[PDB]
C-alpha cells in the first residue's frame, strides 16, 4: 500500500506567503482523507465539485496541492466567484473549481509578540489573475501619469505588504494556514483513488 | 489616473500603515499606564514621535487632491478628515510660544498652595485635603478662605499667561480658514453633504439659547428650593430674595451641587435603598460585577466579549510589584484588540461603572468595519451619552430585583422616588446652566466683544442673570476666576457636557418606547427586549461615515436636539417643587450683594 504524500504539507514547519503560494503533485498513491480529524479544531472544510458526506471513493489522475497563510478575515475569499484583494491580487478559483480548501488556526505558531513580518501580500495591481495564476514581480506601482524611474515617491507605491501578525490580535487578524486541493478528471488512467 | 483614483489609492496605502503604527503607541501607553515605571515612560515617546511623524508627513501631502472634482462622499470625508493639521500652520517660532506658555499655565495649575489668614504653616493644594473644605466642611469663615485664597494665589499668575494664549490661539486658527479659536471648537458640529442634513456652524449657537431657554423654570424651581433649605444652616447670611454666594455650595467652583444632598434632603427618614450591603451577605466578586453586565448586553441583541478581553484586561488592582493610575478606562488597542483598566471594589457605584466602561467597548467593537478614519462617534457628545443609559437602566429597582440583588418584598415609594430624583437633579441640571454660562464667556472673549479690561466685568453679571450667583468678595481687573478650572487652563472643550446630557435623555426615550412600556420614564429599562436595542446598534455603525444630523434620526426620529424626555424624566419632581415653592419667590435679582 503505497500511501498518499500527505504528512508533509499539512503538519510543515514552514508555509509560503499568499503571494507565493506553494503547489505540490499528488499521483500514483492512494487518497486517504481520514486522519484529518485529528487534526486542528478548523471550521472550514468547504468543499465544492464534490461531496464530502463520506464520498471519497472516486479515482482521479493528479491531484493539486496548493498552500498558503493569510488572516482570518479572509478566509471567506477563498472561494469559487468571490472578490477582494486576495482574491483578485494573490490567488483566484474558478467558477467551475472541483476540490475544497481547509483552514485551521495557526495563531501558536505563525505569531510574534514583536510581530511576524516574514509573510506578505499583495496589494496594488494593474489587473486582476486569471483562475490559478501566480505573480512574483516587484515592480514599482504607477499611479498617477509620471514616470517612476524605479524610485517610490508620490502615487508610486511598493506593490508587497507585511502582515505582523500578533498573539493579542483579534480572531479576525489572527492567521490561519489554508490548504486548496484540486482534482484533475483527464482521459488518463485514474491513479489516485483511495480506500 | 484622475483624482479619484489617485485619491484611492493614496487612502489604501495610508490606512496600510496607519493601522499599524497606531497600535505600537497604544500597546506602549497601555503597558506605561498598567506598569509605570522608569522604561515604560521612555518607551511611550519614541511610538508616539514615531506615529505623529507620519501623520503631519501624510497630512501634508494629502492635500495636492482638490476637494472639488470628488463625487463621493466617503473619500471626500476621509481627505477632510486627513487635511485638518491642526497647529501645523503656525510659524517655527510661534509654535515653540505657544508649546511654552500651555506648558506654564499647566504646571501653575498642577502646583500652588494656599495659605490662611491663622497659622500659616499650613500649606493646602488641591489634593483632597483642601477640596474637603469646600464639600462636607459647614462652618463659615472657612470655605469663603478657601474660596478666595484660591483665586488669590494661583489666579494671579493666570492673568498675564490667558492674555497671550487668547492672541496666540486666534492666529493659529486664522491659519486654517478660521475666524477665530471660538469658531475652531464649533467646527466639531460642522455637517456637510447631504439632502436635508445639512448643519451650519453658526447654528449651534441658537441650538443652545433655544435649549437653555426651556429648562429655566425647572431650574428656578430647584433654585429657589435650594436657597430655602440652605437658610436653616446658615440663617444671616443668606437673603430670601437675592442670589446665592459664589461659595458655600457643593464644589469649588458651583459645578456640581451633588454635595448639597446631606443639606438639601426632603425626606430623611428614608432609608435611600443601597445594594452595598448586599453582596457582603452573599458573596461577589471583581469578575462577578463585570460578569452580571455582560448579561446585560446579551439580553438586548448585542455580541458577546471576546475571548481577549477577559485575559488582557486589568478588573482589579494588582498584589504586588506593579502600579497603577487608578482611572477606569476602556481602551480599543486596534487590530481586534479592546481592554479595560479599572480597579474595581465590591460596591454599588462600581457596578454602575462597569455598565458605563463596557458601554464604550460596545461602541468601538461595532464601528470596527470603517476604514481608520470614520472609527469615532458621530460628534463629541455621542460617545458619551451611550454610556449614560446604561447605568440609567441598570440602577433602577426592576433590574435590581430581576438579579437577586433586591428581595421580592419591597416593590417602591413615593418617597423614595422623590430622594432619588432630587439627588439626580443637583447632578444634571445644575451643571447645565454653568456649563452654558462659561462657554458663552469663553466664545466672547475669543471673538473680540469682550475687550481686555472687561474680563471681570462681564465674566461676574453672567454668573448673576444666568447661572443665579453673586460673588462674596469683590474682584477688580486684575484676577482671572475662569481660568482657575481645570477645563481653561488646559485646552478643552467644555460644551461637549451640554449636548451629552441632551442626548442622554432623547436616546433613554427613543429606547424605552420601543420595549412597550407606559410608565415613567425614570423607571423604564431597555433589559429583556432585542427590538429596543436593534435600533441602537444600528446608529451604532456608522462612527464619522455619516453626518451627526443623520445618525441621530435612526436612533430617536429627530434631526435636531429637541430636549423634552427630560422634562419628561423629572416630572415627579417638577410638581413636587411647585407644591413646596408656594409661600417664596421663585428667581433671583442681580442687585443685592452680601458685602
Ligand atoms: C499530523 O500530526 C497529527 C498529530 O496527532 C497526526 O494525527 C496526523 O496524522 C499528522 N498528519 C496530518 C496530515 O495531519
Ligand atoms: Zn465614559
Amino acid at each position: 500500500t503505497n500511501l498518499c504524500p500527505f504528512d508533509e504539507v499539512f503538519n510543515a514547519t514552514r508555509f509560503a506567503s499568499v503571494y507565493a503560494w506553494n503547489r505540490k503533485r499528488i499521483s500514483n498513491c492512494v487518497a486517504d482523507y481520514s486522519v484529518l480529524y485529528n487534526l486542528a479544531p478548523f471550521f472550514t472544510f468547504k468543499c465544492y465539485g464534490v461531496s464530502p458526506t463520506k464520498l471519497n471513493d472516486l479515482c482521479f489522475t493528479n491531484v493539486y496541492a496548493d498552500s498558503f497563510v493569510i488572516r482570518g478575515d479572509e478566509v471567506r475569499q477563498i472561494a469559487p466567484g468571490q472578490t477582494g484583494n486576495i482574491a483578485d491580487y494573490n490567488y483566484k478559483l474558478p467558477d467551475d473549481f472541483t476540490g475544497c480548501v481547509i483552514a485551521w488556526n495557526s495563531n501558536k505558531l505563525d505569531s510574534k509578540v514583536s510581530g511576524n513580518y516574514n509573510y506578505l501580500y499583495r496589494l496594488f495591481r494593474k489587473s486582476n489573475l486569471k483562475p490559478f495564476e501566480r505573480d512574483i514581480s516587484t515592480e514599482i506601482y504607477q499611479a498617477g501619469n509620471k514616470p517612476c524611474n524605479g524610485v517610490a515617491g508620490f502615487n508610486c507605491y511598493f506593490p508587497l505588504r507585511s502582515y505582523s501578525f500578533r498573539p493579542t490580535y483579534g480572531v479576525g487578524h489572527q492567521p490561519y494556514r489554508v490548504v486548496v486541493l484540486s482534482f484533475e478528471l483527464l482521459h488518463a488512467p485514474a491513479t489516485v483513488c483511495g480506500p | 489616473s484622475l483624482t479619484e483614483e489617485n485619491a484611492k489609492t493614496f487612502l489604501n496605502n495610508f490606512n496600510q500603515e496607519a493601522e499599524d503604527l497606531s497600535y505600537q503607541s497604544s500597546l506602549a501607553s497601555w503597558n506605561y499606564n498598567t506598569n509605570i515605571t522608569e522604561e515604560n515612560a521612555q518607551k511611550m515617546s519614541e511610538a508616539a514621535a514615531k506615529w505623529s511623524a507620519f501623520y503631519e508627513e501624510q497630512s501634508k501631502t494629502a492635500q495636492s487632491f482638490s476637494l472639488q472634482e470628488i463625487q463621493t462622499p466617503i473619500i471626500k470625508r476621509q481627505l477632510q478628515a486627513l487635511q485638518q493639521s491642526g497647529s501645523s500652520a503656525l510659524s517655527a517660532d510661534k509654535n515653540k510660544q505657544l508649546n511654552t506658555i500651555l506648558n506654564t499655565m499647566s504646571t501653575i495649575y498642577s502646583t500652588g498652595k494656599v495659605c490662611n489668614p491663622k497659622n500659616p504653616q499650613e500649606c493646602l493644594l488641591l489634593e483632597p485635603g483642601l477640596d474637603e473644605i469646600m464639600a462636607t466642611s459647614t462652618d463659615y469663615n472657612s470655605r469663603l478662605w478657601a474660596w478666595e485664597g484660591w483665586r488669590a494665589e494661583v489666579g494671579k499668575q493666570l492673568r498675564p499667561l490667558y492674555e497671550e494664549y487668547v492672541v496666540l490661539k486666534n492666529e493659529m486658527a486664522r491659519a486654517n480658514n478660521y475666524n477665530d479659536y471660538g469658531d475652531y471648537w464649533r467646527g466639531d458640529y460642522e455637517a456637510e453633504g447631504a439632502d436635508g442634513y445639512n448643519y451650519n456652524r453658526n447654528q449651534l449657537i441658537e441650538d443652545v439659547e433655544r435649549t437653555f431657554a426651556e429648562i429655566k423654570p425647572l431650574y428656578e424651581h430647584l433654585h429657589a428650593y435650594v436657597r430655602r433649605k440652605l437658610m436653616d444652616t446658615y440663617p444671616s447670611y443668606i437673603s430670601p430674595t437675592g442670589c446665592l454666594p459664589a461659595h458655600l455650595l457643593g464644589d469649588m467652583w458651583g459645578r456640581f451641587w451633588t454635595n448639597l444632598y446631606p443639606l438639601t434632603v426632603p425626606f430623611a427618614q428614608k432609608p435611600n435603598i443601597d445594594v452595598t450591603d448586599a453582596m457582603m451577605n452573599q458573596g461577589w466578586d471583581a469578575e462577578r460585577i463585570f460578569q452580571e453586565a455582560e448579561k446585560f448586553f446579551v439580553s438586548v441583541g448585542l455580541p458577546h466579549m471576546t475571548q481577549g478581553f477577559w485575559a488582557n484586561s486589568m478588573l482589579t488592582e494588582p498584589a504586588d510589584g506593579r502600579k497603577v493610575v487608578c482611572h477606569p478606562t476602556a481602551w480599543d488597542l486596534g487590530h481586534g484588540d479592546f481592554r479595560i483598566k479599572m480597579c474595581t471594589k465590591v460596591t454599588m457605584d462600581n457596578f454602575l461603572t462597569a455598565h458605563h466602561e463596557m458601554g464604550h467597548i460596545q461602541y468601538d467593537m461595532a464601528y470596527a468595519r470603517q476604514p481608520f478614519l470614520l472609527r469615532n462617534g458621530a460628534n463629541e457628545g455621542f460617545h458619551e451619552a451611550v454610556g449614560e443609559i446604561m447605568s440609567l437602566s441598570a440602577a433602577t429597582p426592576k433590574h435590581l430585583k430581576s438579579i437577586g440583588l433586591l428581595p421580592s418584598d419591597f416593590q417602591e415609594d413615593s418617597e423614595t422616588e422623590i430622594n432619588f430624583l432630587l439627588k439626580q437633579a443637583l447632578t444634571i441640571v445644575g451643571t447645565l446652566p454653568f456649563t452654558y454660562m462659561l462657554e458663552k464667556w469663553r466664545w466672547m472673549v475669543f471673538r473680540g466683544e469682550i475687550p481686555k479690561e472687561q474680563w471681570m466685568k462681564k465674566w461676574w453679571e453672567m454668573k448673576r442673570e444666568i447661572v443665579g450667583v453673586v460673588e462674596p468678595l469683590p474682584h477688580d481687573e486684575t484676577y482671572c476666576d475662569p481660568a482657575s478650572l481645570f477645563h481653561v487652563s488646559n485646552d478643552y472643550s467644555f460644551i461637549r457636557y451640554y449636548t451629552r446630557t441632551i442626548y442622554q435623555f432623547q436616546f433613554q426615550e427613543a429606547l424605552c418606547q420601543a420595549a412597550k412600556y407606559n410608565g415613567s420614564l425614570h423607571k423604564c429599562d431597555i433589559s429583556n427586549s432585542t427590538e429596543a436595542g436593534q435600533k441602537l446598534l444600528k446608529m451604532l455603525s456608522l462612527g464619522n461615515s455619516e453626518p451627526w444630523t443623520k445618525a441621530l434620526e435612526n436612533v430617536v426620529g429627530a434631526r435636531n436636539m429637541d430636549v423634552k424626555p427630560l422634562l419628561n424624566y423629572f416630572q415627579p419632581l417638577f410638581d413636587w417643587l411647585k407644591e413646596q415653592n408656594r409661600n417664596s419667590f421663585v428667581g433671583w435679582n442681580t442687585e443685592w450683594s452680601p458685602y
